[PDB]
C-alpha cells in the first residue's frame, strides 16, 4: 500500500521512488565531475572541495584507482561510493583470475551496473546513491567512459559530466563537440587533454581553479593515474597563459 | 507523506538517510573525545564524566587498543562503540594473519568504514551511535581518523567529537593555524589535555575525569600505550593552568 | 512521538534515544533493591527479596558465578538466569582453557557486548534486569553495576531496584568509612545493611526479606539466607 | 524464512487467528457423531453453493483413518485434508512400532496436537477445522467418540456436533440423548442421529450421509436409500399426533 | 504491528502481560502445601451435559514424585508436561535419583520465554508464550512437599498454597486465612474442595472438581470419583454446622 | 523493520474466511469462460479465449487447454503463468507415478496433489496464492470418465458438467437446464457450445475465440484418445451446431 | 599414520571400608622405556567427598577426570547446591564414557 | 541361506519359505514366517542379511497399507511389486543397501490372474511361473523345468512344491527346518497349515 | 542482517487485481515504442533509439538482442530490467536446453523459460515484477518462424505482428492494415520502417532505429567452415548503413 516510497517497489504511476530519492543523493556532495576521452588517453575532472581546514587534504577523494587499466570517478556520499570501490575492486581483480585477462571498461560498468538493477528489484537492498564514471584505454575499444546510477542503467561516452550543474558542463561540451565533429579531443598529450578538461569545465562553471580545487585522473594504455596538486598546477599555469 | 525515517535504509525526499542522522544526535549527546595528529604519531584523550564519587577513580577505561599500534575513542554509545571496536579487532587480525605486516592505518579505517557503512543498508539494523576517531602509527607515517554513524571518514590534523566538540575543534583550529610545523607528542599530550579541559566547559556541571593515550615512533615506539603517572599530570597540570 | 518510535530497538528516536532499551531499564526500577558496597578486601551484596503473598517464597536475587564472583539481580528473573548461564560458562572457559580465574573487569566487558546484541538486532529485545557483580581476583576485590543499555560501571558501592536511590546516596557520603572496612567481613555486611536500610518504606528487613552474599581474599563467594543473616539486621 | 507470528495474543487474552478459525467452522455444514451401546454412529449434512454434482466420486466427509477409526470434520475442506492424512501415517507409524492400532484416544491426541502446534509456530495460520473422531480401540467393544477444535483442546462425548447449526441440533442431542440408556442399538442410534440431523438439515434425504462403525473394523457407510427410509419412518413419529 | 517481543513504556512484555490476561479465563486449580503431602484440586468444568467429565485431564503426573495441575487455555500445556516428564526420566537415567521438583519446575520455566521472530539471543522457535499457567506439586527428600506456580513469563514461585484460574484473587484470599503451618492432608483436601466450591459458578461434585496429592509414602495419586465425593460429603457435614 | 511491509496472505478475516483467496477467486471470475462437460462416452472440454485481435496467431496457441498426461488434460481460468507451473508440476507428479508404480496415476490422484499444492499457500508461507481454477478431463480404469474442479482455495469436487471464469452462474443455469444424464460427445459438444454463447461477452462466438477438446474412448481401439481441436475443426463443429 | 593414542603405564588400586574408602596410585608416568615423571598425580579429589583416577593414556585421563570436576560444578549450579552421591557421580561418568563410545577415553576408572 | 520358493499355478500363488533361523552355531528357532501381506491379495517372501529382513519387509508393508487407505483401493500386484523394486534400486546405492532379497506372490484381482515376481537386493525384477531366492533354486529350477505345466491346480502346485522341499531336504546342507507354504488366489491368502506331512 | 522479506510483494486487491503487475504494465507504457512483424520468410524487430544525450554513444547500447543464433528479443519499459533478462534468458537456453540436448532450444520453449522467471518475480517473496515486456523473435527446424510477446505478469503470445509501448495502439492499427500472410522480409522490414516512423519524434535513420531480422541462414557470420549440418545463425542486426538504404525508399 502507501509504503510503496519505502522499498523497491512499482508506484501506481509505474516508478519506483527509493530509485529516484538515491538519484538526488548523488547531489549531497556538491561536486561536478567532467570526463573526456583524449586521441589516446581518457581524463576525469572533478572538484575537490575541503572545507574544514582540521583535516589532510589529501585523505579526500572521489576518484577511484580499480585496477591497473581502470579509474572511476564517484558522485555521491563517501560511504557510498568506497562501498561501491571496493566491490569494483573485487569484481576487476575476480575477472582477471577467472578469465587470463583484465577485466574491461565497459564489462566493469555493465557488471556495477547489474547489482544496482537488483537493489533496484528487491525490497531489502537498498540502492546506493552515487553515480559511477568508469573511464580507461581499453585494449581492444580506445579511450573509454562508460557510468552507471542508482536505477542500473549505465552507457559509454564521448564525454560526459555529472553533479549539480551537469547540464551547464555537458551542454558546453556537446557544443565543442558539435564545433569539431570528431568524437575525442584531438590531442597527443594528455597533459594538453587535462588542460582541455580543466579549460572547459572553467567555461561552464564561470569560475576559477586554484590546485587544491580540483582533483584529476588518467587513463592511458596500459595505466591509470590520479595527477598531483603540483602535475595539476603546471596545468592550470599553462593555461594562465592561453585564457 | 512522512514515515521516511522508522526504516533504516529508507531514502527520504531530500535524499538524505533519516535514522543516520538520528543516529548522530546519540553522539552529539555524549562526552567528549579528540584526536590530535602529530609529527611522528597521534594522542587520544576522551572527557570521562565523573556521575558520583561512587565510581572508583582510573577505573572504567573508555580509550581502546587495536592489535598494539592503533587507539580508538568514540562519544555516544558506548555500547556500540565497543561493538565497532571487536570488529577492528578481528578485522586487524585477519589482516595479520593472511599478510604477516600489523594492518596499516589507511587499511584498518576503511575496514571500519565499510562495516558501518554497512549497518546504514538494511532496515533490521539500527546504525552505530558512535563517532569514533582512532589512529596509530604505521609503515609510512601517523594517521588520525575520524568515523561518523554515516560511515563517513576522512584523515584528520586535529579531531573532535561530542557535546565540547565545537570548543574543542575551535582550539585544534587555533592549533593548525599556529604550529604548521607540527607538534611533538609530548606537546600535543598537554595540548588535548588543554583542549578537553576547555572542552568540558560546555558541560560545566559534573567534575571529570581526563584520560589521554598515544602512540608515537620515538617516544611509544609506535605502539600504543596509555599516559600514567608523572607524564600524566603534567599535562593535568599544564591544564588546570591555561583554563584561568 | 513516542508511538512511533518504540515499536523495536532497531530504530532510533528523533533525539537519538532507543526506547525500548528505555523501556526495558524501568522494569529494573520496577524490581525489589538490592545494594553492593566492597572495600579493599571483601565485597558484599545485601539484596531485600520479594514475596508474592505472605503465602510464598521471596525471590531469589543473588546468584554465584564461580567461586570468586557472583551478582544479585534487579528486574526479569529469565533474563538474570540467561545472563548469569553466560557468566558462568565465560569463568567456566577461562578456567579451563587457561587455568585463570575470570578477571571480573573481563566479566564486565563481557556482559555489556552479550546485552549489546539485543540493542542493535531486529525481533530481538533488551534485557531486562540490571545486575550488581562482585568479585575477589588478582587485583583485589570488585563491585561491577551492569544495565541493559549495555552500560556497566565498577563502584566502591552502588544500589538498584526501587528506592535505590535512598542507599545510592547513603553509600555516597558512607564511602570515606567503608572503604576502610579491611579484614573485617561482618561490618561490610552491616554496612550493606544500613545502606539497604535506606530505601525502604514498606517494613523492617526480615528473615523471608534479606539476602546478602560475600566474596574475599580468604572467602569464597557464599550465599547467606534467613536462618543465617539474623544477626545482621 | 517465512517465520511471522500469526496466532497471538491481543489485549483482552484471546488469539484472533484461533477464534476465526472457529468461525470458518461455525460456516461448515453439520456434523453429529452419538454413540450407542455397541456403536458409534457419524451423520454430515451436505453443502449448496452449486448442485449438479457427481456423487460418485466426490470425497465425503467421513474419513478412515484406519481398519477401526474414522474422522468427520466441519471446516475448511482443504484444511482436513491435511489433518487426514497426517493422522492415517501415523495410524500406520504407530502399527509399524507398537505392534498394535491406536486406541481412537491416541489418534485423537495426535490430531489434537497438530492442531495445537499451528497456533503457536510462525509462518502459520491455524486449521480452520473441528472434527469427530470415532471407533474403537483394539480388542475392545466400548464405543468411542471424541471432538477436536482449532485451538487444539480436545475431549470425549456421548453425542457431539460441530459445524452450521450446531448449536440448534446439539439441543436437540442434549434432549434426546439419556446417558442411562444410549440408543442401545445400531437402529436407534442412526435414527437419532437422523432425527438430530433433520431438525436443520431440513427434510432432505440427498442431504444427509450417516456411517456407522462397529467394534473390530465393521465402518460401514449407509445407501442414500437406507437413510430415506430413516427419514420417512422419523416423519412419522412427528406426524401420528 | 510489533513485534512479539516489545517492551511497554512500564517496561513489561505485551505478550506476557496479554496470555496472563488469557489464564484468568481459565478453571480455577489450588494447591496446598503440607508436611503430609500436597494437595492439588482442580476445576474440571465442562461446557455441556454430554461431555464426559472424566475425559478432562487438568492434573497430571510428572514423575511419580512431581505431579502438576494447569489453568488457562490446556491445550498449549501437552508440550509442557512432555517437557516435564522428559526432563524427570532424563535426569533419573543420567543420574540414577529423582529430579528435584525445584529443578524440574526451573527446568520448564527455561521454555516460557522461548517465543519471538528472530531474536538475536539463541534460536527461539514458539510464536506466542504459552497460553497457560501451571502449578507444580511434589516432593524430593532435600527440601520436602512442594507447590510452584509456573507463570508464562519464566518466573515461577513456591507457595504454601495457591489458586490460578478465574477464582484466583478471591480464592487467594480465602487460602491465606485458612492456611497454616500444621494443616493436615485432610484438612487440606477439605480446603481446596471448599474453596473450589465457592468459586465455581456449578454446584462443586464428584463430576466436576478433582483432587490430587502427592506423599512421599505413595507419590502422585489422582483421587478417584469416589474418594473425592466421601469427601465433598465430609464437607457438607463440616460447613452444615458453624 | 521488515514486518512492516508484510500483507500476511494466509490470515482469516473475523469471519473465518480466506482473504487472498477469496479475492484470487475474484480474480478468476474475470477470465475466459472454461467449460468440462461429461458424457458417457467421452468428455468435453471448451473454452473461450480473452484477448483477441486480427494480429494474434490462433494456429499455434493454446492458452486454456492443457495436456496432463495421455489420460487427462485441464482447462484453465485465471493468470495464464500461474497456470504453467502447476501445469509443469502436475504433469510430473503424474511421470513420478508412473515410474513407482508402472500403472496411469488414477485421475483424482493427479487432482488430489494438485488441490494440495494450493491449500498450502493457504495455510503458510506468506505468498499470494495462484489467481486458477482447474477443469481436470480425465480417464481412468478405476472411475472411467471423470471431470473435476480445482481453485485457489485448494478444493476440488467431481461434476457431470461444469464451468470456471466469467460467468458461471449463467452458465451454470444454463447446463443445469440443458444437461442429462444419457448424454452423448456429439450432443456435449453442442450443449458446451451453446452454454458458450449465450454467455459471451462478445458479439458471436468464432473459431478464433474458441478451444475446444474432446477425451474419447473410440470403439475401435481401446487406448483413450485426446484429441485437442485445432482451429479449422473448431469452425467446422461451429458450423454443424449452427452457430456458423 | 597418525595414532591418537599412548599408554602411560601406572597402576591404581581402590579399597572400600566399613567407614571409608580408599583410592591409591602409583606415581610413576612414563612412555615406551622412559620415564616421564616419577611424581605426576593421577588420583584426585573432585569435590563432594569423592575421589577419581582414570589409568590409562593420561591424555584421556586427564580430560576425563577435567570433565566429570565440571560436571560436579554445574551438578551444584543446576539443582541448588545438592552433594552429589556417589551412585550419581557413577551413573553420570557411565554417560561421561559412554558418550565416545566410537573414539573412546583408553582408560579404567575408579572413584 | 534360508528357502524361498514361489509357484504360480493357475489360480493361485503359492509360497514356500523355511522355518529356520541360526545364528552361528545355534538355530534360535523352527517355526519363522519369513513372508508379510502387503495386502490382501498381495504376499512377499524375504530372505537376507540379519535386521534388513524384517525391516525392509515391515517397512514395505506399512507403505502399502497406507496407499490402501487413503485411496481404498489395493493395488496391483505388479504395482506392489514395482513400488518394491524402486525402494530396492535406490537402497543398492545409498549408505547402507537393504541386504533382502523377496518374492511377491500375489492375486490380480482386476486380470483376474495369479502374479509372481521375483526381485533381488539390487532391484532386479522379473515375473515367473515359479522362482526361488538362494541356492534352492540351484536344484528346483531344474525339478520345475521338468515337472510343472500352466495348468496346475493348487492341489498340483502344491505337490510339486512338495517334491522341491524333497529335493532340497536330500541334498541341501543345512537344515532349515521344514517349510510355511501359502496360497494367494481369489478368496485371499491362507496358510497350508497341512505341509509337514500331507 | 539478512532478506527477512519472504513474503509476496505482490498480492490480489479485493477486486481480484495483482497492482504491482498492473503498475509494472504502466511503467511498460511509459517506455519507448518497440514492433516486430512476421514475414512468410522473415521476422523483424525494431525499436528507436532513444539517444538519451548526444554526448552518450549510440552504438554501446543494445536494445535488441541475440538470445540463440536463431533468437533475438526487443523491448519496451524499464531497460535495466531488460539486460538482466536477456542475461538469464540466454543461460537458460544452455543450461535447461543446449546442454541436455546438444540443440539450441525452440523460440516457444525459450519464450517458456523466460516467461516462468517474470513469473516468479510476480510471486516469489521479496521483489517487484519486472517492469518490461518483450518481443522474442526466432525461428526453430520444426515450428518455422515465430513472435512471442511476453508481460510482466509472464503471460506470452504469439502474434502475426504486434507493437509495444507509447504509440502501441496507433502502431498497432497500423500493422493491422499493411499486414498479411504473403509478406517477404523485406516487405515486412519495410512496413515496420514505416510504423516505426509514426512512434519516432525526431530524428529518424539508421543512427536512431534498431532493427533486427530472424530469416535466411548466413554461414559468413559463422566464424569456421568444415561442418555441413550448422548452416549459419539466422539472426540478423541490420547495419546503419542497410537501415538507411531502404529509409531512402520510403
Amino acid at each position: 500500500a502507501g509504503y510503496d516510497r519505502h522499498i523497491t517497489i512499482f508506484s501506481p504511476e509505474g516508478r519506483l521512488y527509493q530509485v529516484e530519492y538515491a538519484f538526488k543523493a548523488t547531489n549531497q556532495t556538491n561536486i561536478n565531475s567532467l570526463a573526456v576521452r583524449g586521441k589516446d588517453c581518457t581524463v576525469v575532472i572533478s572538484q575537490k572541495k575541503v572545507p574544514d581546514k582540521l583535516l589532510d587534504p589529501t585523505t579526500v577523494s572521489y576518484i577511484f584507482c580499480i585496477s591497473r587499466t581502470i579509474g572511476m570517478v564517484v558522485n555521491g556520499p563517501i560511504p557510498d561510493a568506497r562501498n561501491a570501490a571496493l566491490r569494483a575492486k573485487a569484481e576487476a581483480a575476480e575477472f582477471r583470475y577467472k578469465y587470463g585477462y583484465d577485466m574491461p571498461c565497459d564489462v566493469l560498468a555493465k557488471r556495477m551496473a547489474n547489482l544496482s538493477q537488483i537493489y533496484t528489484q528487491r525490497a531489502y537492498m537498498r540502492p546506493l546513491g552515487v553515480i559511477l564514471t568508469f573511464v580507461s584505454v581499453d585494449e581492444e575499444l580506445g579511450p573509454s567512459i562508460y557510468k552507471t546510477d542508482p536505477a542500473g542503467y549505465y552507457v559509454g561516452y564521448k564525454a560526459t559530466a555529472t553533479g549539480p550543474k551537469q547540464q551547464e558542463i555537458t551542454t558546453n561540451l556537446e557544443n565543442h563537440f558539435k564545433k569539431s565533429k570528431i568524437d575525442h579531443i584531438n590531442e597527443e598529450s594528455w597533459e594538453k587533454v587535462v588542460e582541455f578538461a580543466i579549460t572547459h569545465m572553467i567555461d561552464a562553471l564561470g569560475t576559477e581553479f586554484s590546485k587544491n580545487d580540483l582533483e584529476v585522473g588518467v587513463a592511458t594504455k596500459d595505466k591509470f593515474f590520479t595527477l598531483s596538486a603540483e602535475n595539476i598546477e603546471e596545468r592550470l599555469v599553462a593555461i594562465a597563459e592561453q585564457d | 507523506g512522512t514515515g521516511y525515517d522508522l526504516s533504516n535504509s529508507v531514502f527520504s525526499p531530500d535524499g538524505r538517510n533519516f535514522q543516520v542522522e538520528y543516529a548522530v544526535k546519540a553522539v552529539e549527546n555524549g562526552t567528549t573525545s579528540i584526536g590530535i595528529k602529530c609529527n611522528d604519531g597521534v594522542v587520544f584523550a576522551v572527557e570521562k564524566l565523573i556521575t558520583s564519587k561512587l565510581l572508583v577513580p582510573q577505573k572504567n577505561v573508555k580509550i581502546q587498543v587495536v592489535d598494539r599500534h592503533i587507539g580508538c575513542v568514540y562519544s555516544g554509545l558506548i555500547p556500540d562503540g565497543r561493538h565497532l571496536v571487536n570488529r577492528g579487532r578481528e578485522e586487524a587480525a585477519s589482516f595479520k594473519k593472511l599478510y604477516k605486516t600489523p594492518i596499516p592505518i589507511p587499511a584498518f579505517a576503511d575496514r571500519l568504514g565499510q562495516y558501518v557503512q554497512a549497518h546504514t543498508l538494511y532496515n533490521s539494523v539500527r546504525p552505530f551511535g558512535v563517532s569514533t576517531i582512532f589512529g596509530g602509527v604505521d609503515k609510512n607515517g601517523a594517521h588520525l581518523y575520524m568515523l561518523e554513524p554515516s560511515g563517513s571518514y576522512w584523515g584528520y590534523k586535529g579531531a573532535a567529537t561530542g557535546k565540547g566538540r565545537q570548543s574543542a575543534k575551535a582550539e585544534l583550529e587555533k592549533l593548525v593555524d599556529h604550529h604548521p610545523e607540527g607538534l611533538s607528542a609530548r606537546e600535543a599530550v598537554k595540548q588535548a589535555a588543554k583542549i578537553i579541559y576547555l572542552a568540558h566547559e560546555d558541560n560545566k556541571e559534573k567534575d571529570f575525569e581526563l584520560e589521554i593515550s598515544w602512540c608515537s615512533l620515538s617516544e611509544t615506539n609506535g605502539l600504543h600505550k596509555f599516559v600514567k603517572g608523572d607524564l600524566l599530570q603534567e599535562a593535568i597540570d599544564f591544564a588546570q593552568k591555561e583554563i584561568n | 512521538f513516542r508511538n512511533n518510535y518504540d515499536g523495536d530497538t532497531v530504530t532510533f528516536s528523533p533525539t537519538g534515544r532507543l526506547f525500548q532499551v528505555e523501556y526495558a531499564l524501568e522494569a529494573i526500577k520496577q524490581g525489589s533493591v538490592t545494594v553492593g558496597l566492597r572495600s579493599n578486601t571483601h565485597a558484599v551484596l545485601v539484596a531485600l527479596k520479594r514475596n508474592a503473598d505472605e503465602l510464598s517464597s521471596y525471590q531469589k536475587k543473588i546468584i554465584k558465578c564461580d567461586e570468586h564472583m557472583g551478582l544479585s539481580l534487579a528486574g526479569l528473573a529469565p533474563d538474570a538466569r540467561v545472563l548469569s548461564n553466560y557468566l558462568r560458562q565465560q569463568c567456566n572457559y577461562s578456567s579451563l582453557v587457561f587455568n585463570r580465574k575470570l578477571a571480573v573487569e573481563r566479566a564486565g566487558h563481557l556482559l555489556c557486548d552479550k546485552a549489546q546484541k539485543n540493542t542493535q538486532s531486529y525481533g530481538g529485545r533488551p534485557y531486562g534486569v540490571g545486575l550488581l557483580i562482585i568479585g575477589y581476583d588478582k587485583s583485589g576485590a570488585h563491585l561491577l553495576e551492569f544495565q541493559p543499555s549495555g552500560n556497566v560501571t565498577e563502584l566502591y558501592g552502588t544500589a538498584i531496584g526501587a528506592r535505590s536511590q535512598g542507599a545510592k546516596t547513603y553509600l555516597e557520603r558512607t564511602l570515606d568509612t567503608f572503604i576502610k572496612i579491611d579484614g573485617n567481613p561482618d561490618e561490610l555486611i552491616k554496612a550493606g545493611v544500613e545502606a539497604i536500610s535506606q530505601s525502604l518504606r514498606d517494613e523492617s528487613l526480615t528473615v523471608d526479606n534479606l539476602s546478602i552474599a560475600i566474596v574475599g581474599k580468604d572467602t569464597p563467594f557464599t550465599i547467606y539466607d534467613g536462618e543465617a543473616v539474623a544477626k545482621y539486621i | 524464512g517465512y517465520d511471522r507470528a500469526l496466532s497471538i495474543f491481543s489485549p483482552d487474552g484471546h488469539i484472533f487467528q484461533v477464534e476465526y478459525a472457529l468461525e470458518a467452522v461455525k460456516r461448515g455444514t453439520c456434523a453429529v457423531g452419538v454413540k450407542g451401546k455397541n456403536c458409534v454412529v457419524l451423520g454430515c449434512e451436505r453443502r449448496s453453493t452449486l448442485k449438479l454434482q457427481d456423487t460418485r466420486i466426490t470425497p465425503s466427509k467421513v474419513s478412515k483413518i484406519d481398519s477401526h477409526v474414522v474422522l468427520s470434520f466441519s471446516g475448511l475442506n482443504a484444511d482436513s485434508r491435511i489433518l487426514i492424512e497426517k493422522a492415517r501415517v501415523e495410524a500406520q507409524s504407530h502399527r509399524l512400532t507398537l505392534e498394535d492400532p491406536v486406541t481412537v484416544e491416541y489418534l485423537t491426541r495426535y490430531v489434537a496436537g497438530v492442531q495445537q502446534r499451528y497456533t503457536q509456530s510462525g509462518g502459520v495460520r491455524p486449521f480452520g477445522v473441528s472434527t469427530l473422531i470415532a471407533g474403537f480401540d483394539p480388542r475392545d467393544d466400548e464405543p468411542k467418540l471424541y471432538q477436536t477444535e482449532p485451538s487444539g483442546i480436545y475431549s470425549s462425548w456421548s453425542a457431539q456436533t460441530i459445524g452450521r447449526n450446531s448449536k440448534t441440533v446439539r439441543e436437540f442431542l442434549e434432549k434426546n440423548y439419556d446417558r442411562k440408556e444410549p440408543p442401545a442399538t445400531v437402529e436407534e442410534c442412526v435414527k437419532l442421529t437422523v432425527r438430530s440431523l433433520l431438525e436443520v438439515v431440513q427434510t432432505g434425504a440427498k442431504n444427509i450421509e450417516i456411517t456407522v462403525v462397529k467394534p473390530d473394523s465393521d465402518i460401514v457407510a449407509l445407501s442414500s436409500e437406507e437413510i430415506n427410509q430413516y427419514v420417512t419412518q422419523i416423519e412419522q413419529e412427528k406426524q401420528e399426533q | 504491528d510489533r513485534g512479539v517481543s516489545t517492551f511497554s513504556p512500564e517496561g513489561r512484555l505485551f505478550q506476557v502481560e496479554y496470555s496472563l490476561e488469557a489464564i484468568k479465563l481459565g478453571s480455577t486449580a489450588i494447591g496446598i502445601a503440607t508436611k503430609e503431602g500436597v494437595v492439588l484440586g482442580v476445576e474440571k468444568r465442562a461446557t455441556s451435559p454430554l461431555l464426559e467429565s472424566d475425559s478432562i485431564e487438568k492434573i497430571v503426573e510428572i514423575d511419580r514424585h512431581i505431579g502438576c495441575a494447569m489453568s488457562g487455555l490446556t491445550a498449549d500445556a501437552r508440550s509442557m508436561i512432555e517437557h516435564a516428564r522428559t526432563a524427570a526420566v532424563t535426569h533419573n537415567l543420567y543420574y540414577d535419583e529423582d529430579i528435584n521438583v525445584e529443578s524440574l519446575t526451573q527446568s520448564v520455566c527455561d521454555l516460557a520465554l522461548r517465543f519471538g521472530e528472530g531474536a538475536s539471543g539463541e534460536e527461539r522457535l514458539m510464536s506466542r508464550p504459552f497460553g497457560v499457567a501451571l502449578l507444580i506439586a511434589g516432593h524430593d527428600a532435600d527440601d520436602g512437599y512442594q507447590l510452584f506456580h509456573a507463570e508464562p513469563s519464566g518466573t515461577f514461585y513456591r507457595y504454601n498454597a495457591k489458586a490460578i484460574g478465574s477464582g484466583s484473587e478471591g480464592a487467594q484470599a480465602e487460602l491465606l486465612n485458612e492456611w497454616h503451618s500444621s494443616l493436615t492432608l485432610k484438612e487440606a483436601e477439605l480446603l481446596v474442595l471448599k474453596i473450589l466450591k465457592q468459586v465455581m459458578e456449578e454446584k462443586l461434585d464428584e463430576n466436576n472438581a478433582q483432587l490430587s496429592c502427592i506423599t512421599k509414602q505413595d507419590g502422585f495419586k489422582i483421587y478417584d470419583n469416589e474418594k473425592t465425593a466421601e469427601l465433598i460429603k465430609e464437607l457438607k457435614e463440616k460447613e452444615a454446622a458453624e | 523493520g521488515s514486518r512492516r511491509y508484510d500483507s500476511r496472505t494466509t490470515i482469516f478475516s473475523p469471519e473465518g474466511r480466506l482473504y487472498q483467496v477469496e479475492y484470487a477467486l475474484e480474480s478468476i471470475s474475470h477470465a475466459g469462460t472454461a467449460i468440462g462437460i461429461m458424457a458417457s462416452d467421452g468428455i468435453v472440454l471448451a473454452a473461450e479465449r480473452k484477448v483477441t485481435s486480427t494480429l494474434l496467431e490462433q494456429d499455434t496457441s493454446t492458452e486454456k487447454l492443457y495436456k496432463l498426461n495421455d489420460k487427462i488434460a485441464v482447462a484453465v481460468a485465471g493468470l495464464t503463468a500461474d497456470a504453467e507451473i502447476l501445469i509443469n508440476t502436475a504433469r510430473i507428479h503424474a511421470q513420478n507415478y508412473l515410474k513407482t508404480y508402472n500403472e496411469d496415476i488414477p485421475v483424482e490422484i493427479l487432482v488430489r496433489r494438485l488441490s494440495d499444492i494450493k491449500q498450502g499457500y493457504t495455510q503458510h508461507g506468506g505468498l499470494r496464492p495462484f489467481g486458477v481454477s482447474f477443469i481436470y478431463a480425465g480417464y481412468d480404469d478405476r472411475y472411467g470418465y471423470q471431470l473435476y474442479t480445482s481453485n485457489p482455495s485448494g478444493n476440488y469436487t467431481g461434476w457431470k458438467a461444469i464451468s470456471v471464469g466469467a460467468n458461471t452462474s449463467a452458465a451454470q443455469t444454463l447446463l443445469q437446464m440443458d444437461y442429462k444424464d444419457d448424454m452423448k460427445v456429439d450432443d456435449a459438444i453442442e450443449l458446451a457450445l451453446k452454454t458458450l454463447s449465450k454467455t459471451t461477452d462478445s458479439s458471436a462466438l468464432t473459431y478464433d475465440r474458441l478451444e475446444f477438446a474432446t477425451i474419447r474412448k473410440g470403439a475401435n481401439d481401446g487406448e483413450v484418445y485426446q484429441k485437442i481441436f485445432k482451429p479449422q475443426e473448431i469452425k467446422d463443429i461451429l458450423v454443424k451446431t449452427g452457430i456458423t | 599414520q597418525f595414532n591418537p593414542y599412548g599408554d602411560n603405564g601406572g597402576t591404581i588400586l581402590g579399597i572400600a571400608g566399613e567407614d571409608f574408602a580408599v583410592l591409591a596410585g602409583d606415581t610413576r608416568n612414563i612412555t615406551d622405556y622412559s620415564i616421564n615423571s616419577r611424581y605426576e598425580p593421577k588420583v584426585f579429589d573432585c569435590g563432594d567427598n569423592i575421589v577419581m583416577s582414570a589409568n590409562g593414556f593420561a591424555a584421556d585421563g586427564d580430560a576425563l577426570v577435567k570433565r566429570f570436576k565440571n560436571s560436579v560444578k554445574w551438578y551444584h549450579f543446576d539443582h541448588n547446591d545438592k552433594k552429589l552421591s556417589i551412585n550419581s557421580a557413577a551413573r553420570n561418568i557411565q554417560h561421561l564414557l559412554y558418550g565416545k563410545r566410537f573414539f573412546p577415553y583408553y582408560v579404567h576408572t575408579i572413584i | 541361506m534360508d528357502i524361498i520358493l514361489g509357484i504360480r499355478v493357475q489360480d493361485s500363488v503359492i509360497l514356500a519359505s523355511s522355518k529356520a533361523v541360526t545364528r552361528g552355531i545355534s538355530v534360535l528357532k523352527d517355526s519363522d514366517d519369513k513372508t508379510r501381506q502387503l495386502s490382501p491379495h498381495t504376499l512377499m517372501s524375504f530372505a537376507g542379511e540379519a535386521g534388513d529382513t524384517v525391516q525392509f519387509a515391515e517397512y514395505i508393508q506399512a507403505n502399502i497399507q497406507l496407499y490402501s487407505i487413503r485411496e481404498d483401493y489395493e493395488l496391483s500386484p505388479q504395482a506392489v511389486s514395482s513400488f518394491v523394486r524402486q525402494e530396492l534400486a535406490k537402497s543398492i546405492r545409498s549408505r547402507r543397501p537393504y541386504q533382502v532379497n523377496v518374492l511377491i506372490g500375489g492375486y490380480d484381482k482386476k486380470k483376474n490372474k495369479p502374479e509372481l515376481y521375483q526381485i533381488d537386493y539390487l532391484g532386479t525384477k522379473v515375473e515367473l511361473p515359479y522362482g526361488a531366492h538362494g541356492y534352492s533354486g540351484f536344484y528346483t529350477f531344474s525339478l520345475l523345468d521338468h515337472h510343472y505345466r500352466p495348468d496346475m491346480t493348487t492341489e498340483e502346485g502344491l505337490d510339486l512344491l512338495k517334491l522341491c522341499v524333497q529335493e532340497l531336504e536330500k541334498r541341501m546342507p543345512m537344515d532349515f527346518k521344514g517349510v510355511i507354504v501359502k496360497i494367494v488366489d481369489k478368496d485371499g491368502i491362507r496358510q497350508v497349515d497341512d505341509f509337514q506331512a500331507q | 542482517m539478512t532478506d527477512r522479506y519472504s513474503f509476496s510483494l505482490t498480492t490480489f486487491s479485493p477486486s481480484g487485481k495483482l497492482g504491482q503487475i498492473d503498475y509494472a504494465l504502466t511503467a511498460v507504457k511509459q517506455g519507448v515504442t518497440s514492433l516486430g512483424i512476421k514475414a512468410t520468410n522473415g521476422v523483424v524487430i525494431a525499436t528507436e533509439k532513444k539517444s538519451s544525450s548526444p554526448l552518450a554513444m549510440s552504438e554501446t547500447l543494445s536494445k535488441v538482442s541475440l538470445l540463440t543464433p536463431d533468437i533475438g528479443a526487443v523491448y519496451s519499459g524499464m531497460g535495466p530490467d531488460y539486460r538482466v533478462l536477456v542475461d538469464k534468458s540466454r543461460k537458460v537456453a544452455h543450461t535447461s536446453y543446449k546442454r541436455i540436448y546438444g540443440e539450441y532450444p525452440p523460440t516457444k520453449l525459450l519464450v517458456s523459460e523466460v516467461a516462468k522467471i517474470m513469473q516468479e518475480a510476480t510471486q516469489s517473496g521479496g521483489v517487484r515484477p519486472f517492469g518490461v515486456s518483450l518481443l522474442i523473435a526466432g525461428h526453430d527446424e520444426f515450428n518455422g518462424f515465430s513472435l512471442y510477446q511476453v508481460d510482466p505478469s509472464g503471460s506470452y503470445f504469439p502474434w502475426k505482428a504486434t507493437a509495444i509501448g507509447k504509440g502501441s495502439v496507433a502502431a498497432k492499427t497500423f500493422l493491422e492494415k499493411r499486414w498479411n500472410d504473403e509478406l517477404e522480409l523485406e516487405d515486412a522490414i519495410h512496413i515496420a520502417l514505416l510504423t516505426l516512423k509514426e512512434s519516432v519524434e525526431g530524428e529518424f535513420n539508421g543512427d536512431t532505429i534498431e532493427l533486427a531480422i530472424i530469416g535466411d541462414e548466413n554461414p559468413d557470420l559463422l566464424g569456421y567452415t568444415g561442418i555441413p549440418t550448422d548452416k549459419g545463425p539466422r539472426f540478423r542486426k541490420l547495419t546503419s548503413q542497410e537501415i538507411n538504404d531502404r529509409l531512402e525508399a520510403l
